[PDB]
This record gives C-alpha cells, sequence and structure tokens, in this order.
RNA sequence: CCUGUCAAACUCCAAACUUACAGACGCCGUUU
RNA sequence: GGAUUAAGUGUAAUCCUCUGAAGGUGGUCUCGAGCCCUAGACAGCCGGGAUGUUGGCUUAGAAGCAGCCAUCAUUUAAAGA
RNA sequence: CGGCGAAGAGUGCAAGAGCAAAAGAUAGCUUGACAGUGUUCUUCCCAACGAGGAACGCUGACGCGAAAGCGUGGUCUAGCG
RNA sequence: UUAGGCGGCCACAGCGGUGGGGUUGCCUCCCGUACCCAUCCCGAACACGGAAGAUAAGCCCACCAGCGUUCCGGGGAGUACUGGAGUGCGCGAGCCUCUGGGAAACCCGGUUCGCCGCCACC
C-alpha cells in the first residue's frame, strides 16, 4: 500500500540553453538562493548558428534535488504558472514538464528533453521499490504494473496545494 | 546495337556502386504494373516468361520488350485486371572498349592494364530457366496476356517460353 | 536462446558469478594452499553480512580452506549489526587465523616445499614470512578507498597471510584504527564513522570490538 | 600493403561467436621436447604470432627461448627442409591427433 | 504486414578439393 | 533385327578450319495431347440459313454482328432480338 | 533532473583485421621511444641474396603495481637507403 | 549446495513468458557513511560498516516453443552440382550413359527454454 504510493524523487530545475552569467558570473545566482544547490553542466554539439561552436560548454543547466529539499521547492514552485498545470501536459510514465514541442527528431535517445515546463521544471514521479530499475546490480525493470499511471500521477500532486486544472 | 558482345556471362561481378559512377539509368519503366496493392495472387489463370536461356538483358531490351508487353496488355481495359511483374534488375553494368587497357577481344583494350571498358549501360542476367516477367489474372479472353509475351519474346536475345499456366 | 546465429558467453557469465577478464588476472600469480587453477582471498559483500573465503581452484570445485563471515562472529566476541566496516576487519581477520594459518595458510604442504630454499617453522618464519599469501580479488565490486573489501585484507594481512595490495587504498585505521599508532603489529578494530555519530549520546560501542579482535590474536578456539 | 597482414582474410579472422578475448588456459598450457603440436594463429590474439604463410602445419616443439616455445613448423617446408624457425606461443594450440 | 530482386572488393551458412603431421597398405632402398 | 529421314538433309568427334540464328513439303513412318462418336460422329458428309422487327437508344448510318440497354413474344420440326 | 538506450557515439593516418572488469575513456605517475648482445621469421613461399622490419630471449640498468606481471614506442600489416 | 565461488564448451545455453522458494544457513534486495576509498556533481556507482525489514527484482527450482538456434525422421532429392571413362546424341549451346560422391531453399513432424568440471556447503 504505502509502497505503491507515489512521492516525487528527483527533480530537478534547469535554465535554458546559451552562455550563462554572461556578462558576470550569473544566471547560475538564480538556482541559487532557489533549491539550495547549485548545478552546471555542459554542452557538445559545436556547430551552432547562433550558438557558440564551443564545444566544451559553460552552458547553464542545473539542480537536481533529493527529498526533502525538492519538498520546499515544488512548494512554491507549482502554482506558479500553469496556464494548464496538467492534461496532456505529462505523460505515461507519471509526470512531466513541457510546454509546446517542436518537429524535432525524437525517441531513439535516452531522451532528455528540451521541453521547458516553467524554468524547465522535471518533477519525474515514481512509487514504489523503483530504484530497482535505475541502480546498478540486477537492474530490473518495472513491471508496467506498478508503474505510474497519468491519472494516478495527475493526482497526488494536486490533491495538496494546487488544483490539476 | 547490336548486343552480342554484351549478353554472354564471360566475366563476373559488379555492378557495385562503389566501384563505379557514369552509370546510365535504366530505361525500363516501372516494374510494377497493372494494379498492385491487391494480391493478384488470386487468379485464374497463371503465368508465363521462361528464358530457356542463359543470360543478361541489357536494361534496351528489357524495357521495349516489358512495355510494348503492357502496351498489349492494355486491352484488358486500362486499369482493369492483372498486375504486371518483372523479375530481375538490370544491376550489372558492362564496359566496352577504351583503348587503353589490353588488346584484341572486348574487355581488353589497348596496351596492356589501362582503360577498362568505360561504362556504358546495365543488363540483368537471367539462367536456363527463371521467369522473366510474370502475371496474371482470371482467363481475361483466351489468354491476351498470353498473347502478351509474344511479343515480349522476340525482343529478347532468347528463346522465351509461353510456359502454360 | 535466439537464431543460434549468435554465440553467447556465458558460462559463469549469463547470470553473473565470477568476471572474467579479472579472475584471469587472478590466478597468474600461483596462489592458494598449492597450485591453483584460480586463487583468491575473496571478499564479498551482503546486505547486513560480509563474507571471507579464501582458496584455490578445482576443475569442478573451487573449494575453500577456511571461511570467516561474521555472522558466526560472534562465536566469541559480540552481537552488533555485521553491516558495517568493523566487523568486516574482524572477519578477514577472523578468516585469517583459520585460513590464515591453521589448516595450512599460504603454500605449505607436506613434502618438500615449492622449489626455492623455504621452511617454515612455527614461530615467526625463518628465511623470512614473506612467502605467505594469497591474492584477495574483490569479486564484481568496485574498489574504492576505504572500503570493507580492502578492510577484509586489513585483517586477514595481519592474520599471518601476506597479500599484496596497496597502502593508502585502505581506510587508515580510525574508520578501523589500530590500538596504538607506534607499533603497526596489533589486532586493530574501529567502527568510528558511526561513533561520533551522536558524540556519545548513548548506543554505539566501538570500544567493544577491540575487544573482540584481543580475542582473536591469541590461542582460540577454531 | 606488403606486411604481416598480407592476404589473410579469412585465415586470420575469427568471426562473430568467437571474437573478444580468448581463454588463458590455452596460452598457458605448456608442452615438452618433441611433442606434435599443430600450427595456427588463432584470432584475437596479439602475441606470440608466427608469419601467416605456415601455419596449419605441425611442427614439433624443441626448447623455449622466452615466453615463447620453439616449435612452429619444425616440420618441413613444402616438400623440402625442416629449416625451422619457431617462435609461437601456446596460445597458438597444441596437440596431436 | 504482404510482396519483387542482387554482390570480385557481403556472409548466419558451406562443398568438391588443395594442404601440414602421423599410422597403415602399397611401392622403393640398404652388392642397383 | 528395328525405326526415322526425301532434304543429297547427311556421309563433318575436337578446330582459325566442321557455320548457321532469333524457306517450304496431306511424301512417308513413329510418338504424344484435346475434343467429338452407335443417344450415329467427319464427309463426318449432303442440303437449308421463319414473324413482330431495321427491338429501344445512339449515330451521317448503326438493319443479329461499332457502342449502350433489353433479350421478349409469335409460328414452329426447328430457328439467338 | 529523471527515464529509455549492447553501442548507431573509440583506438593519429588506406584498407582489412584485433580489442569491453580492454587495446577504448578518465585520473595519476613515469620515461622501456634505455644500453649491450643474441635467437628466429621476414625481406627472397618453395629456394641463394643486402639494407630495412618484426617476433622472442638473455645481460645491465630503470618505471609502474600488493603481486603475478607489464614495458624491447604508438593493437597489427606502409613511414625507407 | 532447499539459493554459493571459480570455470570448460561458448545460443542445444539467445529473446519472450508462467509458476514456486528463504525470511535469523546462503545469495541479494536492503540499512547506513565515522573510517580505507570514491563521484570533472551526486556513499547512484565504486569503497567501507552493518542486519530493522523483505523474496517484490536478481538468483536458484519446475515449466511453456511464439521467435532465434542445434540435431533428427520423412519429403524435397539421389534432384542441383560433381571426380573418372565413352568412335553415346546434338549444327551448335549443350545433353546422355556407366562408375564413384552428393547439396541448398522450403514443407510437415519431432528435438532444444543448456550440458559438463573442480571447490565449498544441512
Amino acid at each position: 500500500n504505502p509502497m505503491r504510493d507515489l512521492k516525487i524523487e528527483k527533480l530537478v530545475l534547469n535554465i535554458s540553453v546559451g552562455e550563462s552569467g554572461d556578462r558576470l558570473t550569473r544566471a547560475s545566482k538564480v538556482l541559487e538562493q532557489l533549491s539550495g544547490q547549485t548545478p552546471v553542466q555542459s554542452k557538445a554539439r559545436y556547430t551552432v548558428r547562433t550558438f557558440g561552436i564551443r564545444r566544451n560548454e559553460k552552458i547553464a543547466v542545473h539542480v537536481t534535488v533529493r527529498g526533502p529539499k525538492a519538498e520546499e521547492i515544488l512548494e512554491r514552485g507549482l502554482k506558479v504558472k500553469e496556464y494548464q498545470l496538467r492534461d496532456r501536459n505529462f505523460s505515461a510514465t507519471g509526470n512531466f514538464g513541457f510546454g509546446i514541442d517542436e518537429h524535432i527528431d525524437l525517441g531513439i535517445k535516452y531522451d532528455p528533453s528540451i521541453g521547458i515546463f516553467g524554468m524547465d521544471f522535471y518533477v519525474v514521479m515514481n512509487r514504489p521499490g523503483a530504484r530497482v530499475t535505475r541502480r546498478k546490480r540486477c537492474k530490473g525493470t518495472v513491471g508496467n504494473s506498478h508503474k505510474t499511471t497519468k491519472e494516478d500521477t495527475v493526482s497526488w500532486f494536486k490533491q495538496k496545494y494546487d488544483a490539476d486544472v | 546495337r547490336p548486343a552480342r558482345c554484351y549478353r554472354y556471362q564471360k566475366n563476373k561481378p559488379y555492378p557495385k556502386s562503389r566501384y563505379n559512377r557514369a552509370v546510365p539509368d535504366s530505361k525500363i519503366r516501372i516494374y510494377d504494373l497493372g494494379k498492385k496493392k491487391a494480391t493478384v495472387d488470386e487468379f485464374p489463370l497463371c503465368v508465363h516468361l521462361v528464358s530457356n536461356e542463359l543470360e543478361q538483358l541489357s536494361s534496351e531490351a528489357l524495357e521495349a520488350a516489358r512495355i510494348c508487353a503492357n502496351k498489349y496488355m492494355t486491352t484488358v481495359s486500362g486499369r482493369d485486371a492483372f498486375h504486371l511483374r518483372v523479375r530481375v534488375h538490370p544491376f550489372h553494368v558492362l564496359r566496352i572498349n577504351k583503348m587503353l587497357s589490353c588488346a584484341g577481344a572486348d574487355r581488353l583494350q589497348q596496351g596492356m592494364r589501362g582503360a577498362w571498358g568505360k561504362p556504358h549501360g546495365l543488363a540483368a542476367r537471367v539462367d536456363i530457366g527463371q521467369i522473366i516477367f510474370s502475371v496474371r489474372t482470371k482467363d481475361s479472353n483466351k489468354d491476351v496476356v498470353v498473347e502478351g509475351l509474344r511479343r515480349a519474346r522476340y525482343k529478347f536475345p532468347g528463346q522465351q517460353k509461353i510456359i502454360l499456366s | 536462446a535466439y537464431s543460434s546465429r549468435f554465440q553467447t558467453p556465458f558460462r559463469r557469465r549469463r547470470e553473473g558469478k565470477t568476471d572474467y577478464y579479472q579472475r584471469k588476472r587472478l590466478v597468474t600469480q600461483h596462489k592458494a594452499k598449492y597450485n591453483t587453477p584460480k586463487y583468491r582471498l575473496v571478499v564479498r559483500f551482503t546486505n547486513k553480512d560480509i563474507i571471507c573465503q579464501i582458496i584455490s581452484s578445482t576443475i569442478t570445485g573451487d573449494v575453500v580452506l577456511a571461511a570467516a563471515y561474521s555472522h558466526e562472529l560472534p562465536r566469541y566476541g559480540i552481537t552488533h549489526g555485521l553491516t558495517n566496516w568493523a566487523a568486516a576487519y574482524a572477519t578477514g581477520l577472523l578468516i585469517a587465523r583459520r585460513t590464515l594459518q591453521r589448516l595450512g595458510l599460504d603454500e605449505t604442504y607436506k613434502g618438500v616445499e615449492e622449489v626455492e630454499g623455504e621452511y617454515e617453522l612455527t614461530e615467526a618464519v625463518e628465511d623470512g614470512p614473506r612467502p605467505f599469501k594469497v591474492f584477495l580479488d574483490i569479486g564484481l565490486q568496485r574498489t574504492t578507498t576505504g572500503a570493507r573489501v580492502f578492510g577484509a585484507l586489513k585483517g586477514a594481512s595481519d592474520g599471518g597471510l601476506y597479500v599484496p595490495h596497496s597502502e593508502n587504498r585502505f581506510p587508515g585505521w580510525d574508520f578501523e584504527t589500530e590500538e596504538i599508532d607506534p607499533e603497526l603489529l596489533r589486532s586493530y578494530i574501529f567502527g568510528g564513522h558511526v561513533s561520533q555519530y551522536m558524540e556519545e549520546l548513548a548506543d554505539d560501542d566501538e570500544e567493544r570490538f577491540s575487544e573482540l579482535f584481543k580475542g582473536y590474536l591469541a590461542d582460540d578456539i577454531d | 600493403s606488403h606486411g604481416y597482414r598480407s592476404r589473410t582474410r579469412y585465415m586470420f579472422q575469427r568471426d562473430f561467436r568467437k571474437h573478444g578475448a580468448v581463454h588463458l588456459s590455452t596460452y598457458l598450457k605448456v608442452y615438452k621436447v618433441g611433442d606434435i603440436v599443430d600450427i595456427k594463429a588463432n584470432g584475437s590474439i596479439q602475441k606470440g604470432m608466427p608469419h601467416k604463410f605456415y601455419q596449419g602445419k605441425t611442427g614439433v616443439v624443441y626448447n623455449v627461448t622466452k615466453s615463447s616455445v620453439g616449435v612452429i613448423i619444425n616440420k618441413m617446408v613444402g616438400n623440402r627442409y625442416l629449416e625451422k624457425r619457431l617462435n609461437l606461443r601456446v596460445e597458438h594450440i597444441k596437440h596431436s591427433k
């Protein structure tokens, strides 16, 4: 029972692409004093016409979560811009964060996404034992039974703090 | 023309697009005739087109001998009956005397080694008994299609057997 | 299976047990009580349990002369969690002084010893204690710094068996300390990590385990 | 071009099922003195390799030099002398029928 | 999903056959 | 002993060398396949090839027989729009 | 940030071959790209012929490793007089 | 080994799927970072320390054949091809006979959901 219940594992915020803290190391400042940690990431994909053609990229991305830091964040997080907080918005797996997608090559990849819900929010929902699949060892796979359902997912969060819409 | 030192296999492989360029395009219209899609296979009446010989008809050979074939298949009211199939493709490339390789007969030139014949044409080859190009429908008439191939054969270097359904 | 077009590599493979391309690694250094098809001072980890084995391979076999596995400890010694390093120093230390010299330890067998002047007598070994040996292979596992795997090695080192390994790729002590730093030689167990979690608010007792080790080095039963 | 890996193509190559590293046992096995051993090159080897020509014929092992065993085709080359130069590892197979 | 074809520089397959070594029979050699 | 061939085909193993490829023959012999026959075939052979009506439409015409639609009825021994 | 994902993203350079607790990546350390002298194969199938090359030793001195061990340049076959 | 470790052959072992098993003996999942050690950031992993709790994963045991693979019966097929011989046929391309070998595709039916070695072990 309690096992079946859905809770949020790692969320992680993120930022847009391009260089960050261009004038001075900034934009990391936001994400700072927000969420508590300070991630930074880099990128690949050299020739960008209006992007850089830098290889190793300063590119801003970051955040993550845990338990309880993203609660008390993802608190006063959701209840931010959500014209349609949920619906079609997230999908089979449980949760999402998106907006309007573009015709781009997708699907055959690990599936990180451009998608921007908020400063592209990533609530990811998983119930269960699930640490099973992720963890290195006999990985195991999710049952596709005890898997999240969007319906269940658009529950839990909604029951608390904010309407589904 | 004429096709003489063309369709007798006294050579070995390739086609190989890697190796060769400047191949002439085939002048053999589509190898899918009649109504495709629906399985023509449900039909009374059967097939034809047996080579009864060795090989290498050129695209010049098949493309006016096959639509020539189709032309008197038109009798069955344009789009109403049979599907025509062609089998083999003209892959196989041939080269002709470009005076630089060897001497004497073709695939030999001048000097020793050197110009292999320059690309000029392609022809599919066939065996003693293969079906050059078949398909039928119910006995539309006595066998218009059988009449077809009468004309179809008579522009092949080989002596083709009608072969009964 | 498949179309069988592919050939599958498995043996031990398929579901994992041994590795290969390791465990081949071990073996070349002929170690074990005697020549071994595969020899080790295996260290395995389990939730709530640590196991130490030790033994040369057989065609079919992969026997083990003497084993540890905190679990049995406390035969004597004490009830505490077994899923910590301390209590994974004890074993791998208790195995030593079992495998390490009891049934037999490093290459010691009846008859003339392997070619080379080598004689082993009770008490400190003559012509060097150097000959005692085993290689310890963590099975599939990850080498870390002070990790229990290594720790298993630390005792079951000063247990008489001499295994190669690299110092500074151990816990130091503290997590598993020596009673006195001036003398390396001593049986030493510590569980500082957890200890000082609280200061000494209550609960954990590092003090108990030094107790265990005391017993270990000595004339004990099995 | 010209070199050790000359036209080989299949003879050297080992395919699909047996790819990757090979078992240690073969290259560890010892032979002593006149023992007839076949010669080949198991692919997936990168040392203790003989030429390419002369692979397939048996030779008699003789003493070992360095970590490699004198063997090779001690046996005759063509209808000819047992002129032999052997520098083969146990990696290439031994045994007799 | 059904359906139509290929390869000197393709291969999940795969001969006949050529070939190293050995034993056997044959043949040969120890006044040739 | 037996059968085929009527073209002097042929009397030409192989081949620079012996051509012949995708003209004709109810001369004759042999072999096979389809259909029709004693409810009588072929000749099979011999003789004959109904009225409304040129059916309606279409068309310059469209009279059984370019094409479309219909394909009835009568007189019959019999004869389809 | 999460999920899917045996490999479609490597190894200086042709082609073919080798490689996954690696020969690939990352990090650290290090100078064996060492001196001397051989055995063998190759060059040149068989079958003699130089330079060159390679495989595998030993002697001496080092490097790294817990150790077995690896290192006689760059996974192998071109880069030479 | 009523669950382990190291392997050999390297799909008959692959892919997919059903059922069963332990809780203190095992393997894990699991719990937790003082230490040795670790993440270009994360005790995720690696490493160490440990047993509150589970069999749900893994694993082990029994089993299913739909796909892939192996082998076999029957059919295809003594066909395709072929080593040796021929004052056998054919204008020729080529075919035939005798002798010695002998396939592939595919179809239908079985087989295969690993076998084996050493060691340790209620």
